[PDB]
This record gives structure tokens, C-alpha cells and sequence, in this order.
């Protein structure tokens, strides 16, 4: 039947968007699920200073990419740092 | 990954991927088909992984369908220079982006080939007419090469796993020559999202990691499928 289909609104804010999708799904799988393979690949040196410097990481990255995983994270109690690790996977080697 | 973008006798467009990575037993609970609406409407479909929020795979229904393969993403301080100094984009979100905004298969080749990235990537690009198909090998500046569909020539379908299509593919991982050897038993008369699907669904094409198979063709957008692999 192939995997869920969704619908998002682009014309709700990015913080809200993409919460009516996540209420589907087991909060603690998702945040289990990010923790493991963020655990897996990033150091724990790597971790900690992230960390530290989300919010600055935060400011210097297209806001609608931003505004769309922060709005994911409170929702998912996730941290920033974790979201934006998940959401530039490509981007950083150690993926 | 793999993805391919084919033309068949009569001149329709399909264009069909696998997205190859790890966790899989995590990811193929998370996988998802988005339908992004703008004023009620579907402006473009997506598949991704529930957190992520940039596409690999989507379509803008009757003007391209588009996927991204992973190139050699070089150094991270290299990424970081050109993420968080030059404020260049995410490779998935540009293609995303463009989906969005790209108001034709050409407008959608020219964002997705010049807009500067974070790191280089294959961008695939397939469109509504005959010979709308090409793969754009990416530097993070700009096109190395763009790599168009000729049929007349005898080229009715392009394939990019990982590696530059002008190189010869690493004798470890060659997933192209059985993805072309597929293609071409199968026939330019006989190509279709099934028989498209079942290209993609040959190993090692088809691997341990392929987590999904998506085909589709944007002149046909309701025909859009994924499917959960393993
Ligand atoms: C080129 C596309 S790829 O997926 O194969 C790839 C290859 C090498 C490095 C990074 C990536 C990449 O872009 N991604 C991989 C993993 N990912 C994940 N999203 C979630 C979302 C929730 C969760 F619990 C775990 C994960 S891992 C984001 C992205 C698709
Ligand atoms: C910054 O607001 C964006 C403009 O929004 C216009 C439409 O109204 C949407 C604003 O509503 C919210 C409320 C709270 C939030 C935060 C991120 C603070 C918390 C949340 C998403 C968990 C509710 C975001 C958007
Ligand atoms: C397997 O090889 C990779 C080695 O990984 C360890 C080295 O990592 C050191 C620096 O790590 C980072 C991580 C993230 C980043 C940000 C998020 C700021 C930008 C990015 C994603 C473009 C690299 C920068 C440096
Ligand atoms: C964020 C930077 C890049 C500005 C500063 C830091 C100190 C992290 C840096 C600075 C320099 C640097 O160079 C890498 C070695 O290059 C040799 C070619 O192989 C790597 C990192
Ligand atoms: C390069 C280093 C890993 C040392 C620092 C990094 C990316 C985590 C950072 C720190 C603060 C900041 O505002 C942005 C990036
Ligand atoms: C959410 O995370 C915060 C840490 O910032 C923690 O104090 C709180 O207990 C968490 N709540 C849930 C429901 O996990
Ligand atoms: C998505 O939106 C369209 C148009 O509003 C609607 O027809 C369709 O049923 C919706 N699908 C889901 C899964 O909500
Ligand atoms: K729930």
C-alpha cells in the first residue's frame, strides 16, 4: 500500500506545519529513533560543542529550514542541536 | 542511491529512484509521502523520513519530477565555510525549494544546476515532453556537467548511482552496469513505472540498504509510488 501519506500546508507557519503529520507517531520511537543514529555517528566532543552553539547555528541557516525543525523539536521535545544534526546529515561527513 | 530518468518509444518520461543508507530497520517506519498544499491545492509531492524536512525524491505534478544521489561530499570545514560563511544551501533543501518555485522543467534544471550548495550532489531531473531528462553532476559552485537524454542517438534513458557517468564505476561498487544491462533487455518499447520498478528492484541496484523505491512521472503525477523495500 506503500508508506503513510501525508499532506502539509505551506500556508501555516513552518513552526506548525508539520505537527498535525507528527501526532501519528509514537513521540519517544522518533526521539529514540534520532538519538541512535545521532549516538552512532557524531563524536561526543562533536555533541557538546553543538550544543553550545545551536542557537548561534540556528540564526546562520535558511530560516524556513530552520522555523520547520525548531516547530519539530519542541513539538517532539527533541533538541535544536539533534534536529539540525538529522537535518544536515548530507551536509556533515560523519552521515 | 540509484536513479533514472528513461524515455520510452512514444516519448513519455519516467523517472524512478532508490534511497540507499543505513538503519533502515529505524527508517522504514519513518518513511513518508507528503502532499504539499498551497491554497488547498497539491503544489508538489515529496518522500522523506519523518524529522527531516528536506526532499530527495518529489514531483511538481505536470512540469518535473526530481531526485538527488550522493557525490563525494568532500571536507566538513569545506561544508561548514560554505553553510555558515557563504550561507549556501542544503543540498535537499534546494531541491525542495525548486519544487516549490520552478515553474517549468527548465527553469527547474537552471535553479537546481547554478544555485550555489553546501556540498556536491547528482541532481536528476525528468520533465513532461520528449528529451526532458538530465543528470546534473554538481560542484558546490555550480554544474560540472550536464547529462541530457538523446534518443535519436540512441540514449532513451540515463543512470546515476554515486560515481561521475564519464568515469568507469569502482569494480566494489558497480551498480550501474546491472542497471543498465537491465534497462536494455527491458527495451525502450516495453518501458513503463512497472517495468521501471522492476529495474530498481534487481541486486545489487536493489540492495541491503535500499530502503525505498520511488517512480513516478510528472506527466502523470497520480501514477506516483513508493514502496517500502524489505
Ligand atoms: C543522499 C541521500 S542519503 O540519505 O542516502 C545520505 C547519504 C549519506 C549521508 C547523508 C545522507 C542523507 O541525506 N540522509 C540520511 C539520514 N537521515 C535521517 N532522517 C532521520 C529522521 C528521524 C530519525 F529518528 C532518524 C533519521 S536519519 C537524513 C537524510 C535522508
Ligand atoms: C514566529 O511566528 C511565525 C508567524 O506565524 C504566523 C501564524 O501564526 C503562527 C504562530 O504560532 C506559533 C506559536 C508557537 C510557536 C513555537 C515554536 C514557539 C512553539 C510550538 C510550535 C511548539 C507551538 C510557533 C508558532
Ligand atoms: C567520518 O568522517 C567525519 C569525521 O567526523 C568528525 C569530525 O567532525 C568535526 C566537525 O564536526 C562538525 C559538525 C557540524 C558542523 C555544522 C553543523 C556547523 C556545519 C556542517 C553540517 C555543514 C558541517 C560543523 C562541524
Ligand atoms: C571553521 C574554520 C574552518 C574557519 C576554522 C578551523 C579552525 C575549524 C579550521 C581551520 C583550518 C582547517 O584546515 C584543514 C586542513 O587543510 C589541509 C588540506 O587537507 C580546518 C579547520
Ligand atoms: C568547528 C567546531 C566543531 C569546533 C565548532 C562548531 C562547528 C560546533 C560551531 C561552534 C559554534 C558555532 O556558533 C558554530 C559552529
Ligand atoms: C522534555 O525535555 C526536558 C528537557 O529540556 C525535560 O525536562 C522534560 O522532562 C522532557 N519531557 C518529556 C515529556 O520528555
Ligand atoms: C490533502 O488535501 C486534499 C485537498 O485539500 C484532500 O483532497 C486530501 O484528501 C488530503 N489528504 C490527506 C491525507 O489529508
Ligand atoms: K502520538
Amino acid at each position: 500500500p506503500g508508506p503513510p501519506l501525508f499532506n502539509v500546508s505551506l500556508d501555516v507557519a513552518p513552526e506548525l506545519r508539520w505537527l498535525p503529520v507528527l501526532r501519528h507517531y509514537d513521540v519517544e520511537l522518533v526521539r529514540a529513533a534520532v538519538a541512535q543514529v545521532i549516538g552512532d555517528r557524531v563524536p561526543k566532543w562533536v555533541l557538546a560543542l553543538i550544543e553550545k552553539g545551536a542557537l548561534k547555528l540556528e540564526r546562520l541557516l535558511p530560516p524556513p529550514f530552520t522555523a520547520e525543525i525548531r516547530g519539530m523539536c519542541d513539538f517532539l521535545n527533541l533538541s535544536l542541536a539533534d534536529g539540525l544534526l538529522v537535518n544536515l546529515a548530507y551536509e556533515y561527513s560523519a552521515f | 542511491c540509484t536513479s533514472i530518468v528513461a524515455q520510452d518509444s512514444r516519448g513519455h518520461v519516467y523517472h524512478g529512484r532508490n534511497l540507499d543508507y543505513p538503519y533502515g530497520s529505524i527508517l522504514r517506519k519513518l518513511t513518508v509521502d507528503v502532499q504539499f498544499l498551497k491554497n488547498g491545492q497539491i503544489a508538489f509531492t515529496g518522500t522523506t523520513f519523518i524529522g527531516y524536512v528536506g526532499l530527495w525524491t518529489g514531483q511538481s505534478p505536470h512540469k518535473f519530477t526530481v531526485s538527488g544521489d550522493e557525490r563525494d561530499r568532500g571536507w566538513w570545514w569545506e561544508n561548514l565555510v560554505a553553510a555558515l560563511f557563504l550561507r549556501h544551501s542544503p543540498i535537499s533543501w534546494l531541491l525542495r525549494t525548486t519544487l516549490s518555485e520552478a515553474e517549468s522543467f527548465e527553469a527547474a534544471v537552471y535553479r537546481l544546476a547554478k544555485t550555489p550548495l553546501i556540498a556536491d550532489v547528482y541532481y536528476i531531473v525528468g520533465g513532461t515532453n520528449p528529451r526532458e531528462g538530465v543528470v546534473i553532476t554538481r560542484n558546490r559552485d555550480g554544474p560540472a556537467d550536464i547529462w541530457p537524454l538523446d534518443p535519436l542517438k540512441g540514449v532513451w534513458f540515463l543512470v546515476e548511482t554515486n560515481y561521475d557517468h564519464w568515469k568507469p564505476a569502482p569494480e566494489e561498487d558497480d551498480r550501474r552496469t546491472p542497471a543498465i544491462k537491465a534497462l536494455n533487455a527491458t527495451g525502450q518499447a516495453k518501458l513503463s513505472l512497472e517495468t521501471l520498478f522492476q529495474v530498481l528492484s534487481v541486486v545489487p541496484v536493489y540492495n541491503n540498504y535500499t530502503i525505498y523505491t520511488t517512480v513516478m512521472s510528472a506527466a502523470s503525477p497520480d501514477k506516483y509510488m513508493t514502496r517500502i523495500r524489505n
